[PDB]
């Protein structure tokens, strides 16, 4: 039996079993701090609607917050494949604030960049359950969505925001509601007839400690490392005929960055990072007659066939010296990712990683733009030769060309998530670098 | 015994253990002679550097330790 | 005749100067790697025990060396 | 397993104004690099002996003072009343004389110039004695430090260090074994009167007032205390003796606290105590010592 | 040029990153391990293996620690592509664990599914059903060997394991029944499969033997694990036919550090439908064609993901009269929990509520101690049931707190808390530290 | 009410939880780490890259340690859509890796389909198969660019990164032999592709820079790093046609501690192919139709979970005549190994054994130590390769013991084993502590 195994005991062994540390088969667990954990309620202050901003503050009613989950009911006026993260789409940004001074901002296309490259097969699947509808619900049909928030407290407790140790300052989020959010009251640009307006409530998860360390936690004073988000947007040139475009967007970044991505997309269709062409899942009705390259069959709009992309190349320049030599854009949509997360970027997202797991919270490795002249992003586009409804040309072409209707995705966002500290002290909180 | 292996192997652990003992030296020389070389701190425009003199003067990250 | 390579002398580039360890370096790789051998050995599990092999015939001496690591067990 | 694992308590300990002030006036600090498994440290025919069954075991200059029993601190944590000497975070696995029971560090040196960083054991182990029960684990959170200073002239600085949080109790110093030829022992007492020879008990107690201490056949060692840790904000009647215990064993400590008093607190940081070592024939030694 | 320009980029910013290394990245020490083998062996079953019997099994002392367990069924299928849904774990229908003569822990069948459904979480729950079912369309008469492991607190980690040599003084058994009706094996439906063979089974019990000196001191030394255990009873479910959405409160009766409680909302005439039936693809047998019926599931695809067809509208979880939170709708126990909790996708039908952080994991992280709470209370709000579940326009046509006529069928509710005990092992004998 | 009404129940099970508390899981603590940078260097290629052609790369002292390595390749397709299976990872043949001209590691196309296929898992070898194959239904023409991660100790974690910077006197080199023949690139089957283009290729290097403090440590001090390494040599299958389950006795030539052993049964001349093909969607080209054949593979869809179409009916390991597990069926290396001790999923035909706890991770947990073991043999059982494969009916109605008649063309037996050894860095010059 096994004990033929250990009798097989060697030189090699040395290194391995001799003078043991770990014993693997009886495991040693540690005692923790008693806590209780329930999300309460927020108040929404302002009209929820299409198109309106409103607000809430965040109620004390415990000692730390971790995640906060906001949900929506929407009532849909298409078909199935007629929507594509509709929740996502409506949550347009969320502002952080705490103590008067802004912490972080998301926006809704952060969202699903974020999801494109961070989330996992399971939870991706999740996350869209949450946030679209899966099962091909029809016109009229209702259903609530939820929309984790990503800010630095939300998915790591370690990280919870002390209310505790914050009896001065509020903690506030601002939220922007979309005025159009396609499938539920716009077909395309056109308005839906009767669609509803939204229904929204945010729920925060309060965490309740023990007495001993919520006494330790009002009086000390508390350095947390945490993360935002840095952005800005642009406007591409992407060519359809005799030319490779090829633009030098400067990066307006000024904290030590563990990552920067990027996508290229079409405004007018939310979360469409490629061409649309006449092969399957790439553009409403593909396959037959009917089949359209000017809208999507939104629900499929997420590919990973990159030959609908238009990044040829990428490179980020530091002070006018290349930070790596040039490469083509599938590196930075499969190569990247699979270095840095280890799950699947779908076409038209792209990321290149200064830290070695950015996917996790423990810093490993930055880049600091605050102690930099000039940082740019060269992007080099392919020629968008190749006619959208032929899938001899669509699906049969050169690496250097792609097809025509991706001329459309003119809007290119660039994302940064940094480290910085978050100080607080005597109930009031606040930033250490700014 | 010829034992092939044990002689290789003292005589590999005698070489192993001066020379380690060696790289051990030859590192705390180095920390030990940078920190006399720039014995300061930074100041706001050089925060991490070593700085050769009291003042800025001499400042570069090519060369930090702790 | 070695006056060609380099001339270490009052000055260095930053302390970026590791060229000292070739001799060394060829010592030990040449030592280095263990020959752990089985090719005669117990096939049971306990440890049966070993009779030094001196070598005290005058003709056919066995090189096998026997093995060292084998624990009791039983 | 509760007998070999290794382990910690975090506690909460957030106390103002109640805090005395110990003054923690040595330190150690160290510019040396690490070593493997074994220290063999010599000058001037001084010899320090660390065999890896634990740090340190003998020493001498041509001859040898014991087998086991080597330099040592040791840190009795508060007792209940002085009752017994249960929870003792003691450097050296001293009960097993074999088995160096006790996680380290760092092992630093340079030639002439051995470190050391270490943690404890506990020398009861999981046990009950009398009727008071102790620890856990084997291992406890206090760390020690050893640093030996050979100096070129046959003196060799002897520091160590505990680090413990709110202490109240007995810390060892040091304890040493000299060989039982030894029947000349005498001290300096500070009033610079004279060396005084006390061999009529063998239960002698330094306090203060004894200077130096150095003992012989004929061939002499000498131990003059350098810096010890005392309340020196204030200076208050604060429970802080410094003394030797000299018999047959011979121990060097300083006490923190009585085991209850009224409430204090002491900042449980960093502690040293630097001790002068130093060797020769009584005539070196005495002549070395009376340049005071 | 290159990452030079990066690395010297250095400013205030980086003193609480870069600033006084502690680790180093790429110079990794590994930890030196207590040696080990793993086997893998069969037990001997004592009775009759065979559908509806019940059998026990002594695990021999072939080891020193157990770990995993497996236990292999050989069956032979009725029925052919989708008639079918994971009969290897529907057969094994409860697993008793007891050590020294007290009952440890005990699973059943449908906790195997809602586990499965819960908590295993990628392609290891592909895996698991290539290993509990018929997953490449395989047709009547196929017969195939089937892996249905146990999920006890030492199956999931070596670090839990049994340690048998400190128990020398009594034995550890398990105590197998099996299902009399298995779907697509022996019945389909209700209706028998006139023919159907009866399962082959052998119980796989994975040993470690240990060195010499482990073995000393795991015999010798008294030990403590810290450990999980399942409570269940069953109750029925409240659902409502027409015009009225029904409020039920059930009383619980659970007693020591719990991690989470999930629930679902089964229809007790076939293994693992926790859905309302529906004329819309994969939701009932002959779905999206003339012949569909929604009293009869198509039972490879008897899990969905529509919310429409989840009866529960909303939940609460009261502790002594007082509520823990405020009420959630059913979509929040199904998906936005173990979003954060868990980290997979949840069924429809099944929902979860956790204490823990992370309840996944063996460290533990947050618990609820009923041991300490005289009630508790389940409240739940059922959907109107008054969708025709015939109608694909209407199925997939509606608003969220109404749902299918079929959702009445999902009678039987199964109630599950997962707690925290501890197993003392002293002398030679075990049980655990903690009663109720 | 609310989460006060759980903290105020506190009791005893909670003391063994909650008393004298370690950790809190609300207010974290980040190490600080080595200041560094790190970038990918495209490095050159000894030697004219075309198939069939074996070329070679020295990776450059640009840098200070190194990491992740990508071999890219340009290819254009000759056939349609179906008509590759991974066809950069079968270009990518023979890649021998050796340190100041000692060779510690070779890995071969079909290991890294074999390490695909039982490590990696869920969307991360979705994206693995993005990056090596068509995924798209792409046609003939396509030009598509195609990265292979190599897996080598270094490759998978920074831990082990390749010290360069203290290897100033030996070289580190990547030998490359490329396949003359990959499907639907430059043969379809046997029949060669008119006009098919010569390959593009290039290595990038992700090249890691130290700051001075720690180059130079990492410079001046030797290294031990405990590494992986494959052993491999391939044999041939004795698969029966008829009448006969054969028994074959194989002689394993693994001699260092042993973290696990896989295999599998291929047909050479298609490369990834590990079962029979037959009649079924999937399993050959035009299957389910009347063009179906079943002696060519619908190419893309080697892969397939349904072991119905493999050749292994059991294995067991023998150790110095005494066996080391009692005989199991072939379905437990291909599915409950891999549930145990990887957790992902294994397509049919891909089987392994570990002698580890966890032999996907970096730090040893348990091993083989076959440098004292006489006689290590793999015996193997086969199937009886009877079921006409164009027949769905028998093939999808069949049991354990019968296969394919078209599985006989599994004529190569390859035996992996991954162990760890010990890779020496001294004075600017390194090499392995053990050989045999």
């Amino acid at each position: 039996g096994g004990l033929s195994q250990l009798v097989a005991y060697g030189a090699q062994d040395v290194y391995l079993t001799g003078n043991p540390q770990i014993t693997f088969f009886k495991t040693v667990y540690r005692r923790y701090t008693n806590f209780a954990i329930e999300s309460i309620q927020q108040t929404i202050n302002g009209s929820v609607g299409f198109g309106n901003k409103v607000s809430t503050q965040i109620s004390r009613n415990g000692d730390l917050i971790t995640d906060i989950v906001v949900e929506f009911v929407l009532t849909k006026g298409g078909n199935g494949g007629t929507t594509y993260y509709p929740a996502e789409e409506l949550l347009q940004d969320v502002e952080l604030e705490i103590g008067g001074q802004r912490i972080d901002k998301h926006y809704n296309d952060w969202f699903r960049t974020y999801d494109a490259l961070f989330r996992m097969n399971d939870d991706r699947y999740n996350y869209r359950r949450m946030t679209d509808w899966v099962n091909n619900e029809l016109v009229g049909a209702q259903k609530r969505f939820y929309v984790p928030l990503i800010f630095f407290f939300n998915q790591t407790p370690g990280l919870a925001l002390p209310l505790i140790a914050l009896q001065y300052h509020e903690v506030k989020l601002y939220f922007t509601l979309a005025s159009q959010v396609q499938g539920v009251n716009y077909n395309g640009s056109s308005a839906i007839a009767g669609a509803a307006q939204p229904t929204m409530s945010v729920w925060v998860d309060y965490i309740f400690l023990d007495t001993q360390e919520r006494t330790r936690f009002a009086q000390l004073p508390h350095e947390y490392l945490i993360e935002q988000l840095q952005f800005t947007g642009s406007e591409t040139a992407t060519p359809s005929a005799t030319t490779q475009a090829s633009q030098n967007i400067r990066l307006n970044f000024n904290h030590p960055t563990k990552y920067l991505a990027w996508n290229f997309n079409n405004p007018t269709n939310y979360g469409q990072y490629t061409a649309l062409a006449n092969i399957p899942g790439a553009c409403s009705g593909a396959g037959t007659a009917a089949a359209t390259v000017t809208t999507p069959d939104y629900g499929n709009t997420g590919t990973y066939n990159e030959q609908l992309a238009v990044l040829d190349s990428a490179k980020i320049q530091l002070n006018g010296q290349d930070r790596f030599a040039t490469r083509k854009g599938s590196y930075f949509n499969k190569v990247q990712p699979y270095q840095s997360i280890g799950g699947v970027t779908p076409a038209g997202v792209y990321l290149y990683s200064f830290a070695l797991k950015p996917a996790g919270r423990q810093p490993s490795g930055t880049c600091n733009f605050s102690r930099i002249d000039n940082a740019t992003l060269s992007l080099t586009y392919k020629t968008c030769s190749i006619d959208a409804t032929s899938p001899a040309a669509v699906l049969g072409n050169t690496e250097t060309v792609t097809a025509n209707t991706a001329t459309l995705l003119t809007a290119l966002n660039i994302y940064a998530k940094n480290y910085n500290v978050l100080r607080i002290m005597s109930g009031m909180g606040g930033l250490a670098y700014a | 015994w010829f034992s092939r292996d044990l002689n290789y192997g003292k005589a590999n652990s005698k070489i192993w253990n001066a020379t380690v003992a060696k790289g051990l030296k030859g590192i705390a020389n180095e920390n030990a002679e940078i920190r006399k070389m720039y014995p300061y701190l930074g100041y706001g425009d050089f925060t991490g550097a070593i700085c050769k003199g009291p003042n800025n003067q001499g400042c570069t990250y090519y060369a930090n330790y702790t | 005749k070695p006056s060609p390579e380099a001339a270490d002398f009052a000055q260095f580039a930053p302390k970026n100067l590791q060229a000292q360890n070739f001799l060394t370096a060829t010592q030990w790789i040449g030592v280095n790697t263990q020959g752990s051998s089985l090719k005669n050995a117990n096939y049971d599990l306990r440890a049966d025990p070993i009779i030094p092999k001196a070598d005290v015939g005058p003709w056919m001496m066995s090189s096998v060396d026997p093995n060292i690591y084998q624990k009791p067990l039983f | 397993k509760f007998f070999k694992n290794g382990n910690v308590m975090y506690t909460c300990n957030t106390f103002s104004l109640n805090v005395p002030v110990n003054n923690s006036i040595a330190t150690i600090d160290f510019a040396e690099h690490v070593n493997g498994a074994v220290f063999k440290i010599e000058y001037n025919r001084v010899n320090f002996i660390a065999p890896s069954l634990y740090p340190i075991s003998g020493l001498g200059t041509a001859v040898v003072f014991d087998l086991q029993k080597g330099e040592k601190a040791s840190q009795r944590k508060i007792t209940e009343f002085g009752n017994k000497d249960i929870r003792i975070a003691d450097e050296i696995s001293d009960i097993a004389a074999d088995d160096h029971s006790v996680l380290i560090t760092t092992k630093l040196m340079s030639e002439s110039t051995p470190g050391e960083l270490s943690r404890d054991v506990v020398l009861n182990g999981e046990i009950a004695t009398g009727r008071i029960n102790m620890n856990t684990g084997f291992v406890s959170d206090i760390i020690h430090t050893k640093k030996i200073s050979i100096i070129d002239d046959g003196i060799v600085d002897y520091y160590v260090k505990i680090n413990v949080p709110a202490k109240y109790s007995h810390g060892i110093v040091e304890v040493v074994s000299g060989t039982f030829l030894n029947d000349i022992m005498i001290h300096l007492v500070r009033n610079k009167n004279k060396w005084a020879l006390m061999d009529s008990k063998m239960y002698i107690v330094n306090n203060t007032n004894g200077f130096v201490i150095a003992k012989n056949p004929d061939t002499a060692m000498g131990v003059s205390l350098l810096e010890w840790p005392r309340g020196a904000v204030v200076f208050p009647p604060y429970y802080n003796f410094k003394k030797f215990k000299n018999v047959n064993k011979w121990s060097i400590s300083q006490q923190i606290a009585s085991c209850v008093n009224t409430s204090v607190k002491i900042p449980g940081g960093e502690y040293s105590w630097k001790i002068r070592l130093f060797f020769g024939p009584i005539w070196q030694v005495q002549e070395s010592i009376n340049s005071v």
